[PDB]
């Protein structure tokens, strides 16, 4: 034995994973459209559970703090190239998102935009801790909402809001819609990652983003033995 | 006019590269970190936390998955065997699966070190009897009987100590894996015995973790689930 | 012959047990030098009086126990005058001494697995065989002083693995070993202060791994007595009116 | 001959980049600096000048626009309260929209610190008489009554002290914006006195700015209009 | 907290908005051609207001002094790159502008231009601090001719002609008409700012680009409340 | 910003360039040498044998 690096936590957390995918279509017979749901430009809020394996591993612990390296690969589904101008927008936590193509938040100074081509190489972006609290949180044993208690309208249970990253708005440039079918995948990397309440690891079946409910047929994480006093 | 040749592989995107790219807020100053009392540095601190081991990976209720952290002795029993060998295997199939340990392996493809397990037995206080616990290294079969058991490494267990049984395990490996594990047998040395009024069947309970010397290596991501977009 | 007295309330107990006393995460409970303005109105730390002994009830342990949970600082939201002080305040901060402590005969069996889990998010069934994503009321995420008692311990309701709890504080009740156990915790939070009423920063369970048992004529249940001492409590806030 | 590789994101355009670009003409040497007497070098210099606070943010005529810088008491008011309160919310809709720290706020998305309120008695000076002004934290109702607003923080403000009255709210937070806000609720602690030849009714300017410890994080554009081509 | 960087003018001021967008299709039946009525060639002035919130931003204060950089987005309406080289031109203040494809404007070499092709990544250029004064100036309460007083039958009050930043022109290079319809997106992001005498930020909606006119219906910034006693 | 002019040959794979390329496992630590007792460096050590 001589090093222990490969299990410090950016070890275990760093590397580029496919967070989402982005469907630009032509207009004809198809559908649906989308992708996702854009009549012609889609917003994509940052969600790191894109990526399937990274919602267990993240809560292994209770609270988390990192950076993020988002990079963009672009293409036709054929994975052919095209001469076509992007838009890649990124929309703050607290800032309106667009609602069309023409929406004025596509030309809002605020959020920062990056300007690429297909032919370019993927585009490739940091954004940083971008919570008000210390650390995101992926278990908030409580209610956010501060209001007059025996009130619970809502099964708003168990959200964080202070984890919200923010937003990417993707677009084709222009006034005029694109001549190419085009998808685009974003990839994300874990950069200065701490962590902090370490607790056990999901033991059964994921059924919502938003909380840790579980189905009433319990499993076990495995057994096969026919009896405690034999081994085949 | 700094002469440049641009060499093979530029404009290639490597995802496991590790570059500055342009930040998307240059002026932003993110939330300065406060002090939190629980931090994790290194995953093998997790690894070295006794967590429940389920050798008794028998039943299969959703009302009976209780029964797969102890597995217990009785007064019924003779002299013979009391459970087979969770094979010293953190990283496979099986017992080990139930712990941290086992977990954290899932997500790697090496690992090496000593192993340690600790058996509590949680009967009552009147209960008393001693039980032979041993380990066989690699490549040795499964004792035959307690007496050849007891020729090997083993720990006599009397319940005049309650629980201060941790055996050692000295060394696993993954040099292959991509009777070729250690092996853990319980016996009994003596009957089970209680005087009136004391319940004739007790349970044990088995924690396992990994000693200072244990190392992981090739990351790996494997999985059950996650939820689908609906 | 030892009796330990802090405060109004007085307690007689066997300390400190087969493994001494554990401190969460090896964290003593602090004032908070730190945050967060500071301003003029900032925090009110009391005691000795709000920082007392509290027992809530003591709830009887049987054979077919599944285990229960309490969660803080919910427990005591109601309970004397600390619950007065967590209510008509707005922001909260404190640690926990928690005691957990059975009465049981020599010839009583079993072993009680008592952690402690900060943020403790409960899920409950989407039906048996099914996904109805339903969030459980209050009287489960926030039972009181009373707890609640575990429907599915092997998941601890919340799809995670209860072989593991043991990565959180904890300490073990072995009624052939020990009858107490205690547990101390810091205030754990991505925030130095929060809402009391609101924010449930860590839950306390106490879950039998090895089942409650007895000969018949021996006592059919065995009472576990819960004593809770918050010992660095800060209240912020100011005037409020429920 | 340098060997260089070109890593991913290299022709492309960050509007938030900051880079330094080929200059238009290198050999135009601008006007050079004179002193000018007023300068700011960060904008919470002028958060923390005081503006006044439309409190009565009620009326909506073009004429009746002067009218909302101001707020009365009256010889014809009992004891109970005179106006209900501008949530300590400077960045929120409402009587904090008329203040620089308001609108300096609507530019950006997080905000925290503390906050001064001036409250300036412009009646007669042969008027007398006490307010009460009370501050209730956020979570909390407003007081029902002048005797529970007393029984919080409150300042009771004589006009034998004409405006020395500055009310200082203690922290205002958005952890959460992307009864959640303080309360600065003003009561009729007496009635308001006069002798025969002055007037029965007299206005309060309210004065706020923010504090040195008061800072905002996420810039954000947020407007009305302006002008198009024609 | 720690820093209170963000609220430096640097960082309230500084980013690239996106200023004007020049216009250029081929020929047909359509209307108008134009843009900006271009015959084959644009002439755009360097306008700070052509970003929306701009003006209101920058009249927070009476003097300003920056640096400009100024970057340029080519592509066809569709957002599709095409082999095309571009002539962008600037015109400094003084200097007469090009008033048909044929000017000479366009060879004289004390106008500085960039020749780049639409393949090429945005062309980039910064503009120093133009002004003959000592600083830039949004209000100026005066008469800049100056001659002899009672005189006035010509709308020129409040102008301040020393703002004057130069004047960029577009277009593409040859002797024949371009294959491709054209749009050219021009950003400005402020660089070396210093700021001088505050004032109360824009109360009303603007009217006109060249001074603070506004209409007879005086508007507040906010009045929610039904009376001063109430919080809805 | 800073001036670049790219010499002929660029894009070029040679295929006895020596330069250094990506790590495809960057936080990958190989197994750490032991002592093997024959060792070879040079092929003139054999050429003498």
């Amino acid at each position: 034995s001589h090093s222990t690096a490969e299990t410090t936590l950016d070890s275990f957390f760093s590397r580029a994973g496919l967070v989402g995918e982005i469907d630009l279509p032509l207009e004809g017979t198809e559908r649906k459209r989308a992708r996702l749901t854009p009549n012609g430009y889609a917003n994509w809020d940052i969600d790191i559970t894109g990526y399937a394996q990274m919602r267990r591993k993240v809560e292994l612990f209770t609270y988390m703090r990192f950076d993020a390296e988002f990079t963009f690969v672009a293409c036709t589904p054929t994975g052919e190239v095209v001469p076509q101008l992007l838009q890649y927008m990124f929309v703050p936590p607290g800032a309106p998102k667009p609602d069309s193509r023409e929406s004025l938040a596509w030309q809002t100074a605020t959020n920062p935009s990056v300007f690429v081509k297909l032919s370019d190489p993927p585009a490739q972006v940091s954004v940083p801790f971008m919570s008000p609290a210390s650390a995101y949180q992926w278990f908030y044993d409580g209610y956010p909402t501060f209001g007059e208690h025996k009130q619970e309208k809502d099964l708003e249970y168990g959200a964080c809001p202070n984890n919200m990253m923010g937003t990417f708005s993707v677009r084709t440039v222009g006034t005029s819609k694109s001549k190419y079918p085009l998808v685009v995948r974003i990839y994300m990397r874990m950069k200065h990652v701490r962590a902090w309440i370490p607790r056990p690891m999901r033991n059964q079946n994921y059924l919502f983003k938003a909380n840790p409910n579980y189905a009433g047929n319990s499993i076990k994480p495995t057994g096969a033995s026919r009896t405690a006093i034999t081994t085949l | 006019g700094f002469p440049t040749e641009l060499k093979p592989g530029t404009n290639q995107f490597l995802t496991t590269d590790d570059g500055v790219s342009a930040p998307i807020l240059p002026n932003f100053h993110p939330t300065p970190c406060i002090h939190i009392p629980g931090e994790v540095r290194n995953l093998l601190e997790l690894c070295q936390v006794e967590t429940i081991l389920e050798v008794n990976n028998v039943p299969t209720n959703a009302t009976s998955l209780m029964e797969r952290l102890r597995f217990p002795v009785s007064a019924q029993a003779g002299k013979g065997e009391l459970c087979a060998v969770f094979r010293a295997d953190p990283g496979r199939s099986g017992p080990w699966q139930s712990t941290l340990l086992g977990q954290l392996c899932g997500y790697y493809t090496q690992w090496s070190g000593s192993l340690e397990v600790t058996f509590m037995f949680t009967g009552s206080f009147m209960a008393t009897g001693k039980m032979l616990i041993a380990y066989t290294p690699p490549g040795g079969p499964l004792p035959k009987d307690r007496a050849t058991a007891m020729l090997g490494t083993h720990v006599i267990w009397d319940f005049g100590l309650q629980s201060s049984v941790t055996l050692v395990i000295p060394w696993i490996s993954n040099t292959h894996y991509r009777y070729t594990t250690g092996l853990v047998s319980i016996w009994y040395q003596t009957n089970y015995v209680v005087p009136i009024g004391a319940p004739n069947t007790a349970y044990i309970i088995a924690l396992a973790a990994a000693q200072k010397n244990f190392t992981m290596q090739l990351c790996k991501d494997a999985s059950d689930i996650l939820q689908t977009g609906t | 012959d030892r009796v330990a007295q802090l405060t109004i309330g007085n307690s007689t107990i066997t300390t400190q047990e087969a493994a001494n006393i554990i401190v969460g995460y090896g964290e003593w409970p602090s004032y908070c030098s730190d945050s967060d303005a500071t301003a003029v109105d900032k925090p009110t730390r009391p005691d000795v009086s709000v920082n007392r002994f509290y027992t809530l009830d003591t709830k009887l342990w049987e054979k077919s126990s599944k285990g229960w949970y309490w969660k803080f600082p919910d427990v005591l939201t109601e309970t004397g005058v600390f619950g007065q002080n967590a209510q008509f305040h707005y922001l909260y901060r404190s640690g926990f001494c928690i005691h957990v402590q059975c009465n049981a005969s020599k010839f009583h069996q079993g072993a009680l697995l008592v952690a402690v889990l900060p943020e403790y998010v409960i899920g409950t069934v989407a039906g048996g065989t099914g996904t109805e994503d339903s969030h459980p009321p209050y009287k489960q995420t926030q039972p009181g002083a009373d707890g609640f008692e575990l429907q599915h311990p092997y998941v601890l309701d919340a799809g995670i693995p209860i072989s593991q709890l043991t990565v959180c504080p904890h300490q073990w009740i072995n009624l052939r070993t020990n009858n107490c156990a205690t547990i101390i915790v810091p205030y754990i939070n991505a925030l130095p202060f929060d809402s009391a009423l609101n924010h449930c920063n860590f839950g306390l369970l106490v879950v039998p791994i090895s089942p409650l048992d007895y000969d018949q004529g021996a006592t059919p249940v065995i009472p576990i007595t819960i004593t809770l001492a918050p010992m660095c409590s800060e209240f912020a806030g100011l005037r409020q009116a429920v």
